[PDB]
């Protein structure tokens, strides 16, 4: 039976400090005992400040991405090109995660 | 006059009369220009208020990072028109990485324009857009009508007593064509040739509107304080 | 008949004159933007003394940071409110923060054109929607069936709008306290209106910052007309 | 007077829209006609080509419609175009659904029906057309069946349609007066095209070239339709008589 | 859920209604009213899977006293019983069926004669002088066929619900802690509050 | 009467008025031709160059239809861009389905459906184009025109627009002094003249020209724009002719 | 594209008519004369073939319709609208009743579903009344031999005997002059032959009269043997020879 | 289905379908509220051509919609009985997932939200309905009186008419209906609302209808006999 | 479009009337007159049949007198096919009332169902009205004998006796003048026969020209019995009352 998911490996870290923080990621991709790439890179930058990580299943993880990225321009289209901010980022991910309660994207979120 | 009750309705010369109706509320709207040189392509736009306590109706809306419109007529259909714009080329970009070209945004329009003008129900959009873009094969400049009629020009203006501007910038065309790599150059002759069109009125500094977009400059409006610099 | 969506040949539709028509006979509605706060002003307009004037609702609240005044056929003003409430309150659900007021009256007037042969034909009320937000501060909009918003510094709508305009261009200036403009809202109320402006027939609203959108008691709104009348007898 | 606009009834009873698309019918100015003979059935039309710039050969009013079943159209070419899609879809979907071929008076009769529905069914105009259908019936032998804006439809010995169409009709009718049958008695169907041919000379008091017919033929199993060489063919040994 | 138990005697319906709810190995709330009236002088009480439950009673209700609205008029116990047992029987063809046996002890005031309907989650519907869902019949059929007479009066039928309740609390396994217990005649429902 | 406001409707005479008030639109539009040769096709047209302001060579007419299918039309140019999307639509799905490209007559029939099914209800107008179009199949060339009324048939030579007439009656030369046929450069050259000789109907505005071509031998069977030094070589042969 | 109209054709006038059935009514009028005769041991229904052209093959339409074994139907009006009705009826009697029940429906249900279907078309938005009158005669075992009129309101009246279409009111009242309640099925179609010859012009014989009728079980045309309760349909249309073998003794 | 806009603007920014619906209140037969200090009381005209009527089986002009809240109406009678319906249905939903009845402003407020949805909704028409809408809160004493028209508008009245002739009773109640002293017991507040009636009806006979609503769901109708008993009084009191 | 082709049939007049509904009731004041009287042991339907021919089948016809169940029946004013449809309608709803309760359809109910599909096609949907009113005769335990009438508006009401259709006017004026409330069955038969021989268009009342039914409680103890009159019937209840 076709299984829709897979493990893409890689880990990846946040710290935050004062008045900077930090997301870190390996660039290793892998399928089982395979190397697929050295370097794909995971942690992005979204714009207005934001980086996101979504580390798992790679397909569910850059299809996040990309639907957060473009969240971010629709957010400056429709609100006169206000700043979105880190909470609003957040509370707007979550949506988009449970969107898809009942069908999962396989990965552990960090922006 | 019998044949002007729907868009459905050919007149016994050809003609639709709805989509003539159409085009007049253009003609009553603020005038706005559009020009382009090799290397920038530049909007501007006579802003109307209600009154001295209102604001004043923004002309110009972004549409992508390299391609933007300016309106003249009704701003709700303009609101629409540019949203339809904003998802084709955010769909171009999504599916296959690709900024679509300006030609294809006039093609798109065009066609989106044309089923208000066959079918029972509907009516016509009542506004003219020009749009601006730079591309994989450089600027351009867009005159959108709501008959569906799109056209690529040099330069090009709509509204009321657009014609002005319009013979100024067929004058000045072996000019303002060459304005390469010199955006506030680009402006400046926009900015003359919408003063071809003033009566009674000239531009202020919560009047004017301005946009440009170019080899190494992505679509961005100037507004207020920020185009006092050119009046 | 001829379609609902019709163009007149001076490139205007039908429908949305009309009901422009329809909000000239509403009651008289006031706005004025201070720094301080936007007031919002309403005649009542009661048709019998046996109708209870409390009753009659023509400022509403949209959010604690958005309040909303009518004029024309107020009954199709409901969804308006309904719809600016839901879009509110939306947007604070998926993005954890305050929606501007612009963006609000932007999804209001979004409706408005949503009309043909969607809704049967245009609403017939026009809305003076204030609010504030930390990006722009306090504002004032005049949302039309047309699908067209005016952002103003104050304005007036209904059936005494024209001279009550006349009469707000001259008065307001950028340095109005949030008094001043209550009074202001007040006067110009008085002027317009049919019978004798008191606590009753007439209504006062504002919102603030810090306290939001608040609707003013009929004994509050009554000394301020007494003060009004105070201040128009001392010279 | 909107009872003259669409298909509801006039204060006589009478359906306008209807007796309007007969009038289309003759807008081409064609006339057509059809026999049977022993072992085949027989369709003629005039082929007028005025514009010298048309490919003449893609100017037709006659279509196979299965490989059995040939119609001939008396209207406008658009219209009929319509008709002969739905009649080639119809045909073909009946051999499918019921294992067989579809008869030449089953699919004028279905076609009948669809015509009927459109002076019954405000939205829908009613095709400006006359439908000749034609085959040799693998139960009937040799049949015509037609088909107007009305939704009627009969069969016939022979027939004609158009605007010189009485003038054929009489002429026929006088001819089969006098040989007493049903049909031209005649064993190869060149022969009944020339016959066809002759009372259409006669009738309409015209001579024809190659290029002034169109001519269809129907035997079993196969309907076609004949080259300008076949009709040259024809008109010598009509001549040579 | 769990303990359902009816008896019609010659004046009244008297209905027993467990208060335990539990939920995994914790119970919850031992005060629980099982019990909904749907008009005045007819009362349901339910058992089954949690929350369908609730929302099939209140459901239930909600329809009769519409109909009571709409006709100033009170069904009677058997028409609201057919009503009950149809939309269940449409329910267990469903894509996700009630999970709810309930009964009905009602006063027909036409009649002047108390009736109790016992329904199942199928739609299953039977009148009955007394009536159990689930494993509480096991224990209270047998002894009620013994001491149960049709015309006994209310007392007697609360003496023979006693003895029912006792016989459950001494061999039943799990603690459904004491019923709530309700009669329903002509003057309409009340509870009885010391059992 | 009445019978000519609503679109379907017979009037006594047996017309529908809508189309022939549809085709008053297309007499209105600029000249566009067709010419059929020994191996292919040609088509060309006359854009009116209303102003300076026009940018040269990149308002584009002509469209093509799968790889081997040119389409030209005159009348309202967003009805013939609908007529064409539609065609593109009907050609995928043929070729999907049985895998070879859409035959010529095949989807001639298709665009001509289509613009018929415009005629049956008062809920659509009828097109105001009328589209001249061919191409090269497994059978050789052929050139069709397609009206407002869903009317076609294939042709020798086609026009239409404001200068039909005069185009016509120099196509019927042709046909006349060439019954073994034109060749496919030779057909460049006359389309070329054509449109100028027909520009002297629409004369006010100056034009530009633009020319197409689909040729067994010249183009493989596939629809190629003609640019550069051909159509320069054939503005000149036009240019020649008119002095 | 698709049906805007959604809204009835058919409406009342300020007089109280329903202006398309009446027009409707009047298309019937202008149509060729068809009536019906009921005797004791059966009925008759009869129409004139009115031919087109003598080029034409008549045989080829056929006015008068089996509908099922026992019920057949003839009309006056427009001819079309009938073919389509017959259809229709055909269908409605499996679909509502012999799908449901095993056996065909009792005539005056069959009328009643045929009824249904014309009222339908007087109510129904974006459609003209049907423009024609049946006449329906059948047979069921517990209502025995009926004969009813339907008219484009959907109304349906049962008849002893009636006319309907060009010259109803002459050949109504030839028909109340000769009709009892003891006449015998020959009787009833000797009548229907002499009511028939007033209204028709031309020639009358066996080719431009159309003939059918509802009496005994034709066993004959049953098609199988084997099963003694199938006993063949009751309706039987006279063949042009047996139609021109009344007509010398008439 | 359906579509055209029926409820449309003219020139003058009128909606005639609805102001029309207004011509079909006028034509209905007069209702009346007017509340006391501690109920409310609805009158309803039913008019006189009509002899030989049954009723005990008649629809009341009065309805309950719950069993604290009525409902009366003047127009067209098949439309009310749409209204009341949804009102009705509305109530019961409302108890079921709020667990409180409805306050009679919710309810007022729903009934006016059905008929301003049916004036710009294609393909139907408005109501030729206007209603007053009675009753008491849940565990509150204080009377509630609403009235709704063909709009959609709605608002609260200390006594209000509807219905043919209602102009004249409005007269009468507006001058002699005392905001200060609302009629202090019921008797007072039923003797007010049938003096308004005899201002139009004619014979206090058969004509006149009364139902009375007190606190925690107290409803009930009077008999003729009951009614014909002010009747009587009002004109003894009458000859000065 | 096609909106000129549009009567637009559920649109009100300047005065406020449905203009579809009261052209409907135009059409109704042709149809032949039926009577309903309500007795205190029964209820009496009768109806004048439209101008019969002498070659109609009487025995085996219905026109004017429907059975809705055993307990309820319609006389029926105007067209006769728009009352087939409604007549089908209320018959299912009796039964799906029926099969929910497990009680027979109370007779307001399946009025006020028939009476709000009419409203419907007066308010929504852009169709011509039913052209139809009833006069409903039924029984329930708990009203007893009832009459109701509902018209194409669909708005109904309760009678102890009513006309509709033909000379309503007249017919009304007749029964207010000679109907009383202690009434039996017997005597509302006379008044109902007596009422349409007078308002009658013909030249005289026959037993071939009516329908007639009672509803009485005349079959055993506390059960309800529908007799539909067969045309001999109706020839000896007009003999017996000295109309022929």
């Amino acid at each position: 039976q076709f299984n829709p998911y897979g493990d893409n490996g890689g880990t990846i870290l946040g710290i935050a400090g004062e008045d900077f923080a930090v997301l870190a990621g390996d660039t290793r991709n892998i399928t089982d005992y395979s190397i697929n790439s050295r370097y794909e890179p995971k942690v992005f930058d979204c714009g207005d400040n934001i980086v996101m990580s979504a580390n798992g299943f790679a397909a569910d993880g850059d299809a996040l991405v990309k639907r957060f990225k473009n969240s971010v321009k629709w957010y400056h289209f429709d609100h006169n090109d206000k700043k979105l901010s880190i909470n609003s980022a957040a509370r707007n991910i979550q949506h988009l995660l449970y969107g898809k309660r009942f069908f999962p994207y396989y990965v552990h979120t960090i922006i | 006059n019998n044949y002007d009750g729907d868009t459905v309705t050919f007149s016994p010369t050809g003609r639709l009369f709805q989509v003539e109706y159409a085009l007049e509320a253009i003609k009553q709207g603020s005038v706005t220009v559009g020009l382009r040189s090799n290397t920038h392509a530049v909007l501007v736009a006579l802003k109307r208020n209600a009154d001295e306590l209102s604001s004043y109706q923004k002309k110009i809306i972004k549409c992508d990072e390299h391609m933007g419109l300016s309106l003249a007529g009704l701003a709700p259909d303009a609101r629409v028109l540019s949203n339809y714009l904003r998802q084709q080329c955010n769909y171009s970009s999504l599916v296959f990485n690709r900024k679509l070209a300006v030609e294809r945004a006039g093609h798109l329009l065009c066609d989106k324009a044309q089923k208000n003008t066959q079918s029972y129900g509907g009516r016509p959009y009542g506004v003219g857009l020009l749009i601006i873009g730079y591309d994989k094969s450089g600027a351009h400049l867009l005159e959108f009508q709501p008959s569906g009629n799109v056209t690529e020009l040099y330069g090009t203006a709509i509204g009321a007593r657009s014609q002005g501007a319009k013979t100024y910038l067929e004058r000045t065309l072996d000019t303002f064509i060459k304005i390469d790599g010199n955006p506030d150059e680009l402006i400046k002759a926009g900015v003359e040739a919408i003063s071809q069109s003033l009566r009674d009125e000239s531009l202020t500094v919560d009047n004017l509107s301005i946009a440009i977009v170019g080899k190494d400059t992505p679509f961005t409006i100037y507004d207020g304080e920020a185009v006092a610099k050119y009046i | 008949d001829r379609g609902v969506s019709t163009f007149s040949p001076e490139g205007r539709l039908f429908q949305v004159e009309y009901s422009l028509e329809a909000i000239k006979l509403g009651s008289t509605a006031i706005g004025i933007a201070t720094k301080e706060g936007v007031v919002l002003g309403v005649e009542k307009r009661a048709t019998s003394p046996l109708l209870e004037s409390d009753s009659i609702e023509k400022i509403v609240e949209i959010d604690r940071h958005i309040g909303c005044a009518m004029s024309g056929l107020t009954a199709d003003a409901r969804s308006m409110i309904e719809h600016a409430r839901t879009a509110a309150v939306t947007h604070n659900l998926y993005y954890d923060e305050d929606i501007n007021v612009e963006s609000l009256t932007q999804s209001v007037c979004d409706l408005a054109l949503r009309f043909g042969e969607l809704m049967s034909r245009p609403f017939g009320v026009a809305l003076l929607i204030a609010g504030h937000d930390a990006d722009d501060g306090y504002q004032l909009f005049h949302a039309e069936p047309s699908g067209t918003f005016y952002r103003y510094n104050a304005k007036a709508i209904g059936s005494g709008s024209e001279g009550a305009q006349a009469e707000l261009l001259n008065e307001w200036h950028s340095s109005l306290t949030l008094k001043e403009a209550e009074l202001l809202v007040l006067k110009i109320l008085k002027q317009v209106m049919e019978e004798k402006l008191d606590e009753n027939n007439a209504q006062l609203s504002c919102i603030t910052k810090q306290d939001g959108f608040k609707i003013y008691d009929n004994e509050k709104t009554a000394e301020l007309i007494k003060e009004l009348k105070e201040k128009e007898a001392a010279e | 007077g909107y009872d003259r606009h669409i298909t509801i009834f006039s204060p006589e009873g009478r359906l306008y829209q209807v007796e309007y698309a007969f009038k289309a019918t003759n807008q081409t100015n064609i006339n057509s006609l059809a026999v049977r003979g022993k072992d085949c059935t027989v369709v003629i039309s005039q082929k007028k080509v005025p514009d010298k710039l048309l490919d003449p050969t893609t100017v037709s009013y006659i279509f196979c419609i299965s490989r059995t079943i040939g119609m001939v159209v008396n209207g406008p070419i658009p219209d009929a175009r319509n008709a002969a899609l739905r009649a080639k879809a119809e045909a073909a979907e009946f051999r499918y659904k019921y294992g067989y071929d579809m008869p030449c008076d089953v699919l004028a009769k279905r076609m009948a029906n669809l015509s009927q529905i459109y002076t019954q069914r405000a939205y829908m105009r009613p095709l400006g057309v006359i439908l000749t259908f034609v085959s040799v019936d693998e139960e009937l032998g040799p049949s015509i069946y037609k088909t107007d804006p009305a939704g009627y439809y009969v069969g016939y010995k022979a027939t004609a349609t158009g605007p010189k169409q009485q003038e054929i009709t009489t002429n026929l009718e006088n001819h089969f007066k006098k040989s007493k049958i049903d049909h031209i008695n005649e064993e190869s169907w060149e022969k009944v095209v020339e016959f066809a041919i002759t009372h259409m000379i006669d009738a309409l008091g015209t001579e024809f070239s190659k290029n002034d017919l169109e001519v269809g033929v129907a035997t079993k199993d196969k309907f076609f339709t004949l080259s300008a060489e076949n009709i040259e063919e024809r008109l010598v040994a009509i001549a040579e008589q | 859920m769990d303990i359902i138990l009816g008896i019609r005697v010659q004046d009244s319906v008297i209905l027993a209604s467990s208060k335990a709810v539990t939920r995994g190995i914790s119970v919850l709330k031992d005060s629980d009213d099982k019990t909904r009236q749907l008009s005045p002088h007819t009362l349901m009480s339910f058992a089954g899977e949690a929350g369908d439950t609730v929302q099939f009673a209140e459901y239930i209700q909600a329809n009769i006293q519409l109909y009571s609205i709409r006709e100033d008029y009170e069904l009677s116990p058997q028409a609201v019983s057919s009503f009950v047992r149809q939309e269940l029987a449409k329910s267990i063809r469903s894509r996700r069926p009630y999970q709810v046996n309930v009964l009905i002890g009602g006063y027909d005031k036409k009649k002047n004669k108390p009736e109790l309907y016992q329904i199942d989650y199928l739609g299953t519907k039977v009148e009955l002088p007394y009536g159990a869902h689930g494993y509480s019949g096991f224990y209270t059929f047998s002894l009620l066929d013994h001491h149960y007479r049709p015309d006994m009066t209310t007392e007697e039928g609360l003496d023979l619900l006693k003895l029912c309740v006792q016989e459950l609390e001494k061999r039943m396994p799990m603690d459904f802690k004491g019923v709530i217990v309700k009669i329903v005649d002509k003057d309409g429902i009340r509870q009885v509050d010391d059992f | 009467t009445g019978y000519d406001l609503s679109n379907s409707v017979f009037s006594p005479d047996g017309r529908n008025f809508q189309v022939e008030y549809a085709v008053k639109a297309v007499e209105n539009g600029t000249t566009s031709i067709g010419i059929k040769c020994n191996d292919g096709v040609v088509f060309a047209v006359e854009k009116l160059i209303t102003s300076k302001l026009l940018v040269p060579q990149k308002n584009v007419k002509i469209q093509v239809v799968d790889r081997h299918i040119g389409c030209v039309y005159s009348g309202l140019i967003p009805d013939g861009r609908h007529l064409v999307n539609r065609g593109r639509e009907e050609a995928a799905s043929f070729k999907k389905l049985y895998k070879t490209p859409i035959p010529i007559p095949a989807f001639a029939d298709r665009l001509g459906q289509y613009v018929q099914a415009h005629t049956l209800y008062n809920s659509v107008r009828p097109f105001g184009v009328s589209t001249i179009f061919g191409g090269v199949d497994k059978n050789g060339a052929h050139l069709y025109m397609l009206e407002p009324s869903g009317s076609y048939w294939g042709y020798k030579g086609a026009a239409t627009g404001k200068g039909r007439q005069s185009a016509k009656a120099e196509l019927e030369k042709l046909v006349d002094h060439h019954p073994e046929g034109l060749s496919a450069r030779e057909a460049v050259k006359q389309a070329a003249k054509i449109i100028y000789l027909a520009h002297e109907d629409n004369k006010e505005k100056d034009f530009e020209l633009e020319i197409s071509w689909c040729s067994l031998s010249e183009t493989n069977g596939l629809h190629k724009f003609v640019k550069g030094d051909l159509l320069q070589e054939a503005i000149d042969f036009a240019q020649k002719e008119i002095n | 594209m698709t049906d805007r109209y959604s809204f009835s054709l058919t409406t009342f006038s300020p007089s109280g008519k329903l202006g398309q059935i009446d027009y409707a009514l009047t298309a019937v009028k202008q149509g060729v004369t068809s009536l019906g005769i009921k005797a004791t041991n059966g009925v008759v229904i009869a129409t004139e073939k009115k031919s087109s052209s003598p080029l034409a093959m008549s045989e080829t339409l056929s006015k008068v319709s089996l509908l099922t074994p026992d019920i057949g139907a003839v009309y006056s009006g427009m001819g079309p609208d009938y073919r389509v009705l017959v259809d229709k009826s055909r269908k409605v009697a499996h679909t509502s009743y012999k799908r449901i029940y095993g056996e065909y429906p009792p005539t005056k249900l069959l009328v009643s579903e045929v009824a249904k279907i014309m009222q339908e078309a007087t109510q129904s938005g974006g459609v003209r009344p049907f423009g024609v009158s049946l006449l329906i005669a059948g047979h069921d075992e517990f209502n025995g031999f009926s004969l009813y009129q339907v008219d484009p309101s959907g109304s349906y009246f049962p008849w002893k005997a009636t006319a309907i279409g060009k010259g109803s009111v002459a050949a109504k009242t030839f028909l109340e002059k000769r009709w009892n309640d003891e006449l015998e099925l020959e009787d009833a179609i000797h009548i229907a032959l002499l009511t028939l010859k007033e209204s028709v012009e031309g020639e009358f014989n066996g080719d431009t009269i159309e003939l059918a009728i509802i009496g005994d079980e034709n066993p004959d045309l049953l098609g199988y043997t084997g099963i003694p309760t199938d006993k063949g349909p009751r309706f039987r249309k006279l063949t042009s020879q047996e139609i021109n073998d009344r007509l010398e003794a008439l | 289905g359906y579509d055209r806009a029926l409820s449309i603007f003219s020139p003058d920014g009128h909606i005639f379908q609805v102001e029309y619906a207004l011509e079909a209140v006028k034509r209905g037969t007069c209702a009346v509220g007017v509340k006391g200090k501690n109920c409310v009381v609805l009158g309803c005209e039913r008019r006189s051509t009509l002899k030989l009527q049954d009723t005990r089986i008649t629809p009341s002009k009065v309805s309950k919609i719950d069993s604290h809240v009525v409902l009366s109406f003047s127009g067209l009678n098949a439309d009310s009985r749409i209204l009341i319906e949804k009102a009705r249905v509305e109530a019961q939903s409302h108890r079921l997932t709020l667990e409180d009845p409805v306050t009679v402003e919710y309810l007022t407020r729903y009934v006016a939200g059905v008929q301003q949805r049916y004036t710009q909704s294609g393909g139907v028409r408005p109501f030729g309905v206007s209603t007053l809408i009675a009753g008491f809160d849940p565990r509150d004493d204080e009377p509630k009186l609403y009235q709704t028209e063909p709009s959609g508008i709605y608002s609260s009245w200390s006594a209000q008419t509807i219905g043919r002739n209602s102009k004249t009773v409005r007269e009468f109640l507006e001058k002699n209906y005392d905001r200060k002293e609302p009629p202090a017991t019921v008797e007072e507040c039923v003797k007010l609302t049938v003096r308004s009636l005899l201002e139009v009806v004619q014979t206090g006979a058969k004509n006149i209808e009364i139902t009375v609503v007190k606190p925690d769901s107290d409803i009930v109708a009077l008999s003729s006999e009951e009614i014909n008993q002010y009747v009587t009084q009002i004109e003894q009191e009458k000859q000065e | 479009g096609s909106r000129r082709y549009d009567s637009r049939t559920t649109i009100f007049s300047p005065e406020g009337r449905l203009y579809q509904v009261e052209y409907a009731l135009e059409s109704i004041s042709h149809a032949g007159t039926a009577i309903g009287i309500m007795a205190s042991d029964g209820i009496v339907l009768a109806a004048e049949r439209k101008v019969t021919s002498t070659l109609l089948e009487q025995d085996t016809s219905t026109e004017k007198l429907y059975k809705l169940n055993d307990k309820i029946a319609v006389a029926v004013a105007g067209l006769t096919a728009d009352a087939e449809i409604l007549i089908n309608t209320a018959r299912i709803h009796a039964q799906n009332y029926l099969k929910t309760y497990n009680e027979d359809i109370p007779v307001e109910i399946l009025v006020r169902r028939l009476s709000d599909i009419k409203q419907g096609y007066t308010q929504h949907g852009g169709l011509r009205p039913f052209g139809v009113s009833f006069i409903y005769a039924g029984y329930d335990d708990r009203y007893g004998y009832q009459l109701y009438t509902s018209n194409p508006s669909g708005n109904y009401t309760g009678w102890k006796a009513i006309s509709v259709g033909a000379n309503t006017s007249a017919a009304q004026t007749l029964l207010q003048m000679d109907y009383k409330d202690d009434m039996k069955v017997d005597d509302a038969i006379e008044l109902a026969l007596k009422t349409l021989s007078k308002t009658t268009d013909s030249s005289a009342l026959t037993y071939d020209r009516l329908e007639f039914a009672t509803i009485r409680k005349g079959a055993n103890d506390g059960e309800v019995y529908q007799k539909i009159f067969k045309p001999q019937e109706i020839k000896d209840i007009l003999v017996k009352t000295g109309i022929t």
